[PDB]
């Protein structure tokens, strides 16, 4: 049991048993999030788990409409993207559920990745050190976060794909035997195929791998031939010439012996690379990069945290990797792969992720390298010590991710409740209708109501984002304005073209600028110059209030100029103490009976407090202060929280027609009401 | 933190 040699052993059935029981760990692991999700009901729709990132819903979406048969015009579904696509495979070959699929798709492939690792561990004549690699590369944070057994986004396959080309580019300088030609360029368009954008990555591991084959082997001949496939697999072809092209000149150089000499060869790889040139290779709105989570930036502590789990083992794994490179020169190959990673600390926070793998070999490495110091520094290790502390420096250095695992217990993009009333409006509602909603909420929306939305977490520039920003935030008329005008002129831009549909509004309504058009949607009498083709509804759930803020900032943000218009003064958090002086996160305090507040040393004065007692009946008490003031406090009794406005967030949509319940019944109608969420509807 | 939504 505890006293054989695992070290030395590379065999077939020693790597596939360490890669059965990675693997399945990696699986069990993703599992205890599913082990707690599911005694909570708000985390439960059509009798299972939901999804847990809303880039998923935008796949959900388009695989249930490739399920259906087709998906509407000039709706944004994803009908034939690369995970759709894969979803709608094996749920026509599986007895599980869409829902179920879904949600464990991203726990099975993303736990490939322990495939790899110890697959290249091995190439170096170090397995075993591989399969801790891969324990710890198959959790890390940054990893199992984009992978968890609910992320039914992109990501479950960003990181098997380049690390098997990686493998299979390494294993082309070792063995140099022929398969790598087949696989390579395979690998680099299946990644190609299922994930759009991995194309620069591609290029860079390309480039890298020429360079690479000019220094260590300017002679080999396999390896040109290998650059040039690459290189055809990378540009614009029709997939049969791929195939093709890449079959032909596989067999011609396998069972052609070895007659090719460089010249035909350069011309190869000089046409290829003109195969890919034929192919390739004033009004301003707010900006929503300094907006999206995902893409927020990091404290280097949690840099190294998200990559490894651990800065200890952060520094452990950045020098097992560079004794690995300056060991083996074919790791080097991994270097761009590591730079994404590094990118991350100034491009965003969900780039780590490219570094996790590479970075985990290295930490496997460092344990070799180190048990190499013992046993060639003279130190007489036997066995059964040997094994025991591998065991524990690898359950001590894993242990840290499993923790983080635990702690990390996200909720669903929704919950039921939220999920239910949207479905609910699937059965009211004309599948050509648009929906106006904030961005975040547009996949799902559109996954559980089959209606139209006017942007979505793919389509949702400052110029997008600027029309649902406005409905929202704007006084209610003008709102009800545009609905109206940014719904009919996005179905007209998908005709005509617009660059900038609010532009187009303007040119067409005789207004010299933006600002003249805008404090034109006020007088409730308006013209309509275009026609009512669909009817056009308006979300307005709880959970949107913590983001008010960013959301208004969009449209305060001026066509015209860049500009921001107004203040913007707003906030909500809860209770935490009571003598009257409140305390609140933010460290603004209530004080002398809910008058003025404490906001970092400054006493406010409240233009009033607003009571809230039924969102859904419309019942609160207006309570008057200072006639002369600006910022009103809020309570709603329902969800114990407190909410700090000013007037103009006091009086957009959103607060006037969610949290108050009062809305023009000449421009609106409630179609739905609920303690979570309203929809209305124009008239 | 991880999701493509809004903050904040
Ligand atoms: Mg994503
Ligand atoms: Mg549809």
């Amino acid at each position: 049991e505890l006293q054989q040699n695992f070290t030395d052993n590379n065999s077939i059935k020693y790597t596939c048993i360490l890669i059965l029981i990675a693997f399945a760990f990696s699986v069990l692991c993703r599992l205890y999030w599913v082990a707690w999700a599911s005694e909570f009901y708000e985390f439960f729709f059509n009798d299972q788990l939901m999804i847990t990132t809303n880039d998923g819903y935008a796949f959900a979406e388009g695989a249930r409409d490739m399920i259906a048969g087709f998906h509407q015009p000039n709706d944004l579904s994803y009908f034939g993207s690369s995970l759709s696509t894969l979803t709608y495979w094996l749920y026509s070959i599986l007895p599980f559920s869409f829902e179920s699929i879904i949600l464990y798709m991203s726990t099975f492939f993303a736990s490939l990745i322990v495939v790899p690792i110890i697959l290249i561990a091995r190439e170096y004549k170090l397995t075993t050190y591989g399969f801790i690699a891969a324990l710890l590369g198959s959790i890390a944070n940054s990893y199992y976060n984009r992978t968890m057994s609910g992320y039914y986004d992109t990501d479950m396959l960003v990181l098997v794909l380049p690390m098997l080309i990686l493998l299979t580019f390494i294993r082309l300088t070792i063995n140099k035997d022929i398969f790598t030609l087949l696989l390579s360029p395979i690998f680099i368009m299946i990644y190609l195929w299922w994930y759009p954008s991995s194309y620069s990555l591609n290029f860079a591991m390309i480039g890298l791998f020429g360079l690479y084959t000019l220094v260590f082997h300017r002679k080999e001949k396999i390896f040109y031939l290998a650059i040039a496939l690459m290189i055809i697999a990378l540009s614009m072809l029709a997939w049969q010439y791929k195939l093709a092209l890449i079959v032909l000149l596989f067999a011609i150089f396998a069972f052609k012996e070895e007659k090719i000499n460089f010249y035909m060869i350069w011309a190869l790889i000089f046409i290829s690379i003109s195969i890919l040139h034929l192919s390739g290779g004033a009004f301003m709105y707010f900006n929503v990069n300094e907006t999206i989570m995902e893409v927020n930036t990091i404290d280097p502590e949690v840099f190294m945290q998200r990559i490894s789990s651990s800065v200890l083992v952060f520094i452990l794994s950045f020098i097992g990797f560079i004794l690995l490179c300056k060991d083996h020169k074919s790791m080097l190959l991994a270097l761009p792969m590591l730079a994404l990673g590094f990118m991350a600390l100034r491009a965003g926070l969900r780039f780590t992720i490219y570094a996790v793998p590479v970075m985990a070999l290295g930490f496997g490495y460092f344990l070799y390298a180190f048990f190499n110091f013992l046993e060639k520094k003279q130190i007489k290790l036997s066995l059964r010590n040997k094994n025991i502390l591998l065991i524990l420096i690898a359950f001590f250095s894993i242990s840290p991710a499993l923790m983080h695992i635990y702690y990390y217990k996200s909720s669903t993009v929704f919950t039921s409740y939220e999920a239910s009333i949207l479905n609910d409006l699937k059965n009211k509602a004309q599948r050509e209708d648009y929906v106006v909603a904030w961005w975040d909420y547009g996949y799902p929306i559109r996954y559980y109501s089959d209606v139209k939305t006017l942007i979505d977490g793919g389509k949702h520039l400052g110029k997008d984002n600027f029309f649902s920003s406005f409905v929202l935030s704007k006084e209610q008329i003008p709102a009800a304005n545009m609905a109206r005008l940014s719904v009919e002129y996005t179905e007209k831009s998908f005709k005509e073209n617009y660059p900038d549909v609010l532009k187009a509004m303007v040119k067409d309504y005789n207004q010299t600028s933006a600002k003249d058009f805008l404090e034109s949607l006020n007088d409730k009498n308006f013209k309509f110059d275009t026609n009512k083709t669909r009817d056009v509804y308006i979300y307005m759930p709880y959970r949107m209030l913590r983001i008010m803020p960013v959301v208004a900032q969009f449209a305060n943000t001026n066509p015209d100029n860049g500009e921001q218009e107004k203040s913007l003064f707003f906030s909500q958090a809860n209770a935490i103490a009571q003598d009257g002086s409140v305390m609140l996160d933010n460290g603004v305090e209530i004080i002398n009976d809910f008058r003025a507040l404490k906001v970092e040393g400054a006493s406010i004065p409240l233009k009033a407090f607003v009571d809230i007692e039924s969102i859904t009946n419309g019942k609160f008490y207006y309570n008057e202060i200072d006639s002369k003031a600006q910022i009103y406090l809020l309570f709603l009794r329902e969800y114990k929280s407190f909410v700090i406005l000013d007037e103009s967030l006091y009086n957009s949509a959103y607060i006037q027609m969610f949290l108050l319940n009062q809305y023009d019944q000449d421009l609106f109608e409630q179609v739905t009401n609920d303690t979570r969420a309203k929809i209305y509807r124009l008239k | 933190g991880d999701q493509n939504a809004t903050f904040g």
